[PDB]
RNA sequence: CGGAACGGCGUCGGCCGGUCCCGACA
RNA sequence: CUUCGAUGUCGGCUCUUCCUACCGUCCGCGCGCACCGGCGCGGAAGCGUCGGAUUGUUCACCCGUUCAAGGGAUCGUGAGCU
RNA sequence: UCUAAGCGCGCACCCCGCCUCGCGCCCCGCCCGGCCGCGCGCCCCAGCCCCGUGCCCCGUCGCCGAGCGGCCCCCGCCCGGG
C-alpha cells in the first residue's frame, strides 16, 4: 500500500565480523507489517531470524501518480489444495496502487488474504508486452466504452430523494 | 450506449468523493471501472476516480495524449466546452446547487417561508384562471 | 400558544435513544426534514424544539443536543421525559430563537 | 406406525361444517354462463317438492342392455307456481366483482312480495316501498333507472317471487330470488326482454324444457344431533367395547395434541 | 400514494413500513405491478411452499394466504412491522394497499421510490416476474378485472392530459404576477431554491 | 415401407445417443449431456 | 472496450426499420416483425451493414451479437424467397391420410396406425399447409417466418406419436423431409 | 443452505506443454 | 442425559394425519423394446394395496380375489376398548 | 447443437372453477340525513430524446363554493305450529 524498502543483516559477530546487509521491497499497510514482512522472507531465505538480526532502514519510497502505466506482478499464493504461482497485470498510476488492486483481485477470486501471498517480483511492464487480454484492451489508444454503470448515479441520488415525482432516466 | 462514451477528455462530474460537486477531464482510462481524472480550472486535483462516481457531461475537451496538469490546463481554457455545459440546464442547476449548499439555519426559514408564499401565489393563480 | 406564529421546520419522534436490551427514555431520537447527512446535522444543532403533548394540546419544550447516526438523525433532551403515545408525532424545530 | 391395513376415510371433507344451512332456503349461487349470442332465457326457477311417483319409459341408449326396452324408473315432481318478475337488477364485473349497480323495483309489487318484508303481516306500518310508489306509478322513474343499468350492468337478473296462494303450503309470505338472464345479444336486449316480464308471471314451460338437466338446490331433512356412526358413516365397534361401540375409538395421534378438523365428531345431521 | 408499478416488493416494503411507523399515512396503488426477482418458476414455487404452511388441527385456526397481489404487499410489510404491539397496530392501519388505481386514489398524487425500483436494482439478464401473475397463479380471479379497468381508467386518463396540458399552458400565461419578487428572493438572493 | 422414407423416419427415432445415467436422446456428435451433463454417452442400439 | 460486433449486408430487396430492439423487415413476399428487447443489443442500421453490437460482454451476452444477426439474416430469405418445409408422411401398413381442411390453414391425418383418434393441426397465423402432386404423401409448408413454419412441422411431427410399441421399429409419422428456402 | 468421494463445454482466474500467416495434398 | 412423592407394557379393533426410499394406475425416456410381456430410469404420493386358514403374535407361511409398496406420529391410538 | 437469449407442447401431480361455510361488504326498501379530506398524464431505461429534477409549510395560515373521494346512522320479540 505504502511500498517501503527495507534493509537488514545478521547480529555482528567474532565470527563475522560484517554479515552481508540485504535489501528487500516491501508492499505494505505500515512500516511495522513492512519489517514482519521482511524477516518473514529473511528467516526462510537467508536463515536470519529477527532476534539474531537488525533493521538497517526501512525507507519509504513516493510514486509518482501523474500518468497510468501497465504493470505485472508475479506473486505465488497458498490455496487450501496446496500452493501456486500467478502473474497478474494491472494498469495503475503507481507501482504500491497496482499492488493494492492486486491484492483485492487475488482476495476476490482466490479468496487468499495479504499473509498467504508473496509476492516474488513487480515490474512495469512496457505497452507492447501485454499478456493479460484486460491490460491490453485499455492499451490502445482509442478506447470508446459507454459507461460501465450508469445506473449507480440514479441510485444514489434516489437515497437522499427516497420519493421523486418520476422515475429518473438514466 | 448510443452516446456519451468514457474516452479521453471527456468532461465528467463528480458525483461522490472529496471532489463531489465538480468537473474534470479523463485524462487516461485505467480500468473498465476506474479513471485517471483531472480538472485543474475547476480545482479537482488528479486522481484516479471510481468511474462509478464519474457521471459523463455531454461535451469532450480536444487534448493532447499524456495531458499533464499545465499542457492540460491550456487544453481545457481553450476550449469552449466548460462554458457551454455551464450555460446548459446542467450547468445552470449545478450553479444553483451550489447557492442552496451555501446557506445557514436562518438562510432555510427565509427560504421556507417564500417557498410558502409560491405555494399559496400559485394557487391563487391557478383558481383565477379557471 | 407562545409556537402560534413561529414558522418551525418539521421533525418526527421517531424513538428514545435503545438497545435491543436498554432504552434511554430521557433521550429522544428526532429524525429532521431536509437532514440526510451527520455532517448536515450540525446545522440542527442546539435548537429549541416543541412536540404538542396530545392530552393537553401544549407544547413539551426540548432542545437538539448531539447526532445520532451518519443517516442525520439526531438526540434532543426535553423538558419532561416524552410519553412514548408521542412516537411518530411531529415536533417543530423553531427558525426563530425561543 | 402405519395404519397396518389401507382403508379409505369416511365423509367428504369438502362438505365441512356440517351445521344447520344458515341462507333461509336453497340459493343459486353460481348461475350457469352466459353464452352471449344465444337466445334470451331465463335460468332459474323455485319450486316446492311435492313428492315422488316411478314411471315406465322406453330406453333408446345405443350400447346398453335396455336398447330397445321398458325401464321403471324414479321421478320427483315440484309443484312449480308461475313467478311473478317484480325487479330487474343489474350488476358489473367490477376489479371487487360482481358489484350491483342498483335494483330497480316495479311501481306495483303484489302482497305476498310486500309480506315477505315484514316479520308479521298484520301488526305492521306496512310502510315499505311507499315512497317509491309515489316515485314511480308513471315509468318516468323506472325508464331512467334501466338505462342507468344498459349503461353501467354487466350481468342482468331478475327479481320473481312465487305465488303461496297458488300451492298447499301454509306461508303466505312469497320467495323472492334472482333468476339470471342470459343469452343476450346485448346488455340493453337483456334489461328489454326483462322489463317486459315485468309485473308478469314467468312459468317453468318458458324457462326448462323436456329432456333437459337441471340442478336442484335445497335445505336437506334433518336429523339434529346424531352420533358418529350415523353422521360420519363410522364402523360400530365390537358388542364387547363397555362404555358402548356407537363412538369414533380414537380421535387423534398424541401428536398433534390437538384433535383434527379431518377426525369424525358427533352434531347436526341434516 | 406510491405507484408500485416496477418496483422491487421488499425493497418499497422496507420504505414503506419506516414510513408508516413515522406516522406518515401510505397508500399503495398497482400492487399487481409490483415485481419479485428471480424466476417466475421459482418464485411461484416459494408461494405455494408458504400456502402449504397451515395449521394441522384447524386450516380456520392457521396462517391465511392471501392471493390478492395488494394483500401480499400488505403481508410483506406486516412482517417488517411489530404488527403486535399497538405502535404496529397503528401503523398498520394507515397502510391502504390497492391493485390497479381505484376511484378513490385516482386524482391524488403519486410519487415514486427510485432506489426500490427494479431498473435500478436488478442487472438486466437477472430474470424478474411481476407478483401480478405469481397471484394468478396461486389463485387470484381479478387479474381479468383489474386489467379491464386499468385499461379503460388509462383512456379516461389520456383525455385528461390533454385538457391539463392546455390549463398548464394558461396557468404559465398567469405565472407572470407578485410571482416574480417571490423568484427573485428564493434564487437572486443566493438561496438558490 | 419405401426405402428412402425408412432412412427419413431412422434420423428422429434411431440415430441419438443416451447417456447412460441420464437416458436422455442427445446430439450423434455431443461430449456432454444436456441434462446429465455427463461424458457417459452411447450410440443407441439398432433394430 | 469490449464489444461482440456481427454485422449483416442488408439485401438492397430488402427494406428493413429497427426502433429499440424492435426490427421490421419489408419483403416482396411480404412483412415481417421481431422484438430482442429481451437481449441487451445495440443494433445500429448504418445502411446496409446493421451491426448488433453487445458491450461489455461477460458471458452469454457474447453469444447474443450472432444469435440477433442470423435471425434478422433469416427474416431477409423469409421476405423475399420464402420458407418452405416439406414433411414426408411415413405408413407402413395403413397409409395416412392428410386433408387441408381450411385455406391452407389446417391439415388433418387419418388412419395413422388405423387410429380412431382424428389430428387436425392448426397452422401457426402467416403459414399454409398445402399436398405434393410430384412426391406422393409429401406436406408443403410455405411461410414467411422461419419459425412460424418450422413450429408447426413439429405439430404435426409430434401430432402423429405411435403410443408405447418399438420407435426403432415402428417408424410412422411425418419426418420433415426439407429445411426450406425456396417458397413463401 | 451440515456435508463426502466423484462428475459439470456454468462463469471467471491462472499454470504447463504445444502448434498460427511452412494459413493454424489442394 | 431426563423421568422411580408413578410419562399405563405388546398385538389387535377403531380412527385420523403424514412421509417417500413409487408396488399398480399417470407422464415421458431407455432395453439384449417384432407383438404380447417383462426390465431399468427420471418426474409423480391423486387413488388402490383387500377376503380368509394356523399363531397373542408385528412377523411368518399358505388359500383365494381386481394378484395386493415400505414406513412415521411418546415402538400414533387403555378416564376408547380387549 | 432443445438453450445460452427466444419459442411450441406437456403429468392420476399442483392451482383454480363447480361445490361446503363464510367475517365483512354491496344494492334496495323504510328513512332520506349528519361528518371528514382536498392531491391524477403515460410509457420506457442498450434511446435514456436531452434527463442527472421536483416537492421540500397539514397549518407553518391553509380552510369558501364546486367537483370528486370516503365515513357514520338505521331495521325487535314473547306466543302457537312445523
Amino acid at each position: 500500500m505504502q511500498k517501503y524498502i527495507v534493509y537488514g543483516r545478521r547480529l555482528p559477530s567474532e565470527k563475522f565480523p560484517e554479515p552481508e546487509v540485504f535489501r528487500m521491497t516491501i508492499y505494505a499497510p505500515n512500516e511495522i507489517v513492512a519489517k514482519s514482512r521482511f524477516w518473514y522472507h529473511l528467516k526462510s531465505l537467508k536463515k536470519i531470524k529477527r532476534t539474531h538480526g537488525e533493521i538497517l532502514d526501512c525507507q519509504h519510497i513516493e510514486e509518482n501518480g501523474d500518468f497510468v502505466k501497465n504493470f505485472g506482478v508475479l506473486l505465488r499464493y497458498r490455496s487450501r489444495v496446496g500452493q501456486h504461482n500467478m502473474y497478474r497485470e494491472v494498469r495503475e498510476t503507481t507501482s504500491a496502487r497496482a499492488m493494492d488492486k492486486v491484492y483485492s483481485e487475488m482476495a476476490g477470486q482466490c479468496r487468499a488474504r495479504y499473509h498467504d501471498i508473496q509476492i516474488i517480483n513487480v515490474k512495469e511492464v512496457a505497452d507492447e508486452d501485454v499478456r493479460r487480454e484486460k491490460v491490453a484492451m485499455f492499451t490502445q489508444k482509442g478506447v470508446r466504452f459507454p459507461h460501465p454503470c450508469p445506473y449507480v448515479h440514479v441510485k444514489r441520488a434516489a437515497r437522499t430523494a427516497r420519493f421523486q415525482d418520476r422515475a429518473p432516466h438514466v | 450506449s448510443y452516446h456519451r462514451f468514457v474516452e479521453a477528455g471527456r468532461l465528467v462530474y463528480l458525483g461522490d468523493g472529496p471532489d463531489k460537486g465538480k468537473l474534470a477531464v479523463i485524462v487516461d482510462i485505467l480500468s473498465t471501472a476506474a479513471v485517471l481524472i483531472d480538472g485543474p480550472t475547476t480545482g479537482v486535483k488528479r486522481q484516479v476516480v471510481s468511474l462509478r462516481w464519474a457521471m459523463l457531461t455531454d461535451q469532450v475537451i480536444n487534448i493532447s495524449e499524456k495531458p499533464t496538469t499545465e499542457q492540460l490546463k491550456k487544453e481545457i481554457e481553450a476550449s469552449p466546452a466548460i462554458d457551454t455545459f455551464m450555460n446548459s440546464v446542467w450547468g445552470k442547476k449545478i450553479q444553483q446547487q451550489r447557492l442552496r449548499a451555501k446557506a445557514t439555519f436562518e438562510d432555510m426559514g427565509k427560504i421556507a417561508k417564500l417557498r410558502r408564499e409560491r405555494k399559496m401565489a400559485m394557487k391563487r393563480i391557478a383558481m383565477s384562471i379557471k | 400558544e407562545e409556537i402560534k406564529g413561529k414558522t418551525f421546520l418539521p421533525a418526527i419522534f421517531v424513538g428514545y435513544q435503545r438497545s435491543r436490551a436498554k432504552q434511554r427514555e430521557n433521550v429522544a431520537l428526532v429524525k429532521v426534514s431536509g437532514i440526510y447527512t451527520r455532517a448536515e446535522t450540525d446545522k440542527v444543532l442546539g435548537r429549541l424544539i416543541a412536540i404538542i403533548h396530545s392530552k393537553s394540546g401544549k407544547p413539551i419544550f426540548g432542545k437538539i443536543c448531539r447526532p445520532h447516526g451518519n443517516s442525520g438523525m439526531v438526540r434532543a433532551r426535553f423538558y419532561t421525559n416524552l410519553p412514548g403515545q408521542l412516537m411518530g408525532h411531529k415536533v417543530r424545530v423553531f427558525y426563530d430563537n425561543i | 406406525s402405519h395404519r397396518k391395513f389401507s382403508c379409505c376415510r369416511k365423509g367428504n371433507l369438502g362438505y365441512l361444517p356440517r351445521k344447520r344451512c344458515t341462507r333461509g332456503r336453497g340459493r343459486c349461487k353460481t348461475f350457469p354462463p352466459d353464452v352471449q349470442g344465444a337466445p334470451i332465457h331465463l335460468t332459474a326457477f323455485l319450486g316446492y317438492k311435492a313428492g315422488c311417483t316411478h314411471v315406465m319409459r322406453f330406453i333408446d341408449h345405443r350400447g346398453s342392455n335396455l336398447h330397445n326396452r321398458q325401464a321403471i324408473d324414479q321421478a320427483t315432481i315440484i309443484d312449480a307456481p308461475p313467478m311473478i318478475c317484480t325487479a330487474i337488477i343489474g350488476y358489473a364485473k367490477t376489479p371487487k366483482g360482481l358489484r350491483a349497480v342498483t335494483t330497480v323495483w316495479a311501481a306495483h309489487i303484489a302482497e305476498p312480495a310486500m309480506r315477505r318484508f315484514y316479520r308479521n303481516y298484520f301488526h305492521a306500518e306496512k310502510t315499505a316501498f311507499s315512497t317509491y310508489m309515489k316515485k314511480a306509478a308513471d315509468g318516468t322513474y323506472i325508464k331512467e333507472q334501466l338505462g342507468r343499468l344498459k349503461q353501467h350492468a354487466d350481468v342482468i337478473r331478475i327479481v320473481a317471487h312465487t305465488q303461496p296462494a297458488l300451492t298447499p303450503l301454509k306461508q303466505k309470505k312469497a320467495d323472492i330470488m334472482e333468476i339470471q338472464v342470459n343469452g343476450g345479444a346485448n346488455v340493453a336486449e337483456k334489461v328489454d326482454y326483462a322489463y317486459a316480464l315485468m309485473e308478469k308471471p314467468i312459468s317453468i314451460k318458458d324457462v326448462f324444457s323436456v329432456g333437459a338437466q337441471i340442478d336442484t338446490i335445497s335445505i336437506t331433512r334433518g336429523r339434529g344431533f346424531e352420533g358418529v356412526v350415523t353422521r360420519w358413516g363410522v364402523t360400530r365397534l365390537p358388542r364387547k367395547t363397555r362404555r358402548g361401540n356407537r363412538k369414533v375409538a380414537c380421535i387423534g395421534a398424541w401428536h398433534p395434541a390437538n384433535v383434527q378438523y379431518t377426525v369424525a365428531r358427533a352434531g347436526q345431521m341434516g | 400514494v406510491i405507484d408500485c408499478k416496477g418496483h422491487i416488493l421488499g425493497r418499497l416494503s422496507a420504505i414503506v413500513a419506516k414510513e408508516l411507523l413515522h406516522g406518515h399515512e401510505v397508500a399503495l396503488v398497482r400492487c399487481e405491478k409490483a415485481i419479485i426477482s428471480g424466476a417466475f418458476r421459482d418464485v411461484k414455487a416459494h408461494y405455494l411452499k408458504k400456502m402449504h404452511k397451515r395449521t394441522n388441527f384447524n386450516h380456520l385456526r392457521g396462517p391465511f394466504h392471501f392471493r390478492a397481489p395488494a394483500e401480499i404487499v400488505r403481508r410483506t410489510i406486516r412482517g417488517m412491522i411489530p404488527y403486535k404491539t399497538v405502535r404496529g397496530s397503528d401503523a398498520m392501519s394507515r397502510l391502504r394497499v390497492y391493485d390497479g388505481i381505484p376511484p378513490c386514489c385516482a386524482r391524488y398524487k403519486r410519487v415514486v421510490c427510485p432506489s426500490a425500483m427494479a431498473y435500478l436494482c436488478l442487472r438486466p439478464e437477472r430474470r424478474r416476474c411481476e407478483v401480478g401473475r405469481v397471484a394468478h397463479e396461486i389463485g387470484w380471479q381479478h387479474a381479468a378485472d383489474v386489467e379491464r379497468y386499468e385499461k379503460r381508467r388509462l383512456e379516461e386518463c389520456d383525455k385528461w392530459y390533454q385538457d391539463k396540458i392546455q390549463i398548464d399552458k394558461k396557468i404559465a400565461e398567469a405565472a407572470e404576477k407578485d410571482a416574480e419578487l417571490q423568484r427573485i428572493n428564493a434564487e437572486l438572493a443566493k438561496y438558490g431554491y | 415401407m419405401e426405402p428412402t422414407l425408412i432412412n427419413l423416419a431412422r434420423e428422429y427415432n434411431q440415430n441419438m445417443m443416451i447417456c447412460r445415467h441420464c437416458y436422455a436422446r442427445n446430439p450423434l456428435r455431443a461430449t456432454n449431456c444436456r441434462r446429465c451433463r455427463g461424458t457417459n454417452l452411447r450410440k443407441k442400439k439398432l433394430s | 472496450p469490449l464489444c461482440s460486433s456481427m454485422t449483416i449486408k442488408v439485401p438492397t430487396d430488402v427494406e428493413c426499420t429497427i426502433n429499440k430492439r424492435v426490427v421490421t423487415v419489408k419483403g416482396k413476399k411480404g412483412t415481417l416483425v421481431r422484438d430482442f428487447s429481451h437481449a441487451p443489443l445495440d443494433i445500429t442500421h448504418a445502411n446496409d451493414t446493421i451491426s448488433v453490437a453487445v458491450w461489455f460482454p461477460r458471458g452469454k451476452r457474447n453469444a447474443l451479437p450472432r444469435t440477433i444477426c442470423s435471425h434478422i439474416e433469416n427474416m431477409f430469405k423469409g421476405v423475399t424467397y420464402g420458407f418452405e418445409y416439406k414433411m414426408r408422411l411415413a405408413y407402413a401398413h395403413f397409409p395416412i391420410a392428410a386433408t387441408v381442411v381450411d385455406n391452407n390453414k389446417a391439415i388433418e391425418i387419418r388412419n395413422f396406425m388405423h387410429q380412431i383418434k382424428t389430428r387436425r393441426i392448426e397452422c401457426l397465423p402467416g403459414v399454409t399447409i398445402a399436398m405434393s402432386t410430384n412426391v406422393k404423401d409429401e406436406l408443403i409448408l410455405r411461410g414467411i417466418s422461419i419459425e412460424d413454419v418450422s413450429h408447426t412441422a413439429a405439430r404435426i411431427h409430434e401430432s402423429l406419436k405411435v403410443p408405447n410399441k418399438d420407435l426403432r421399429k415402428f417408424l410412422d409419422g411425418c419426418y420433415v423431409s426439407s429445411r426450406g428456402l425456396q417458397e413463401q
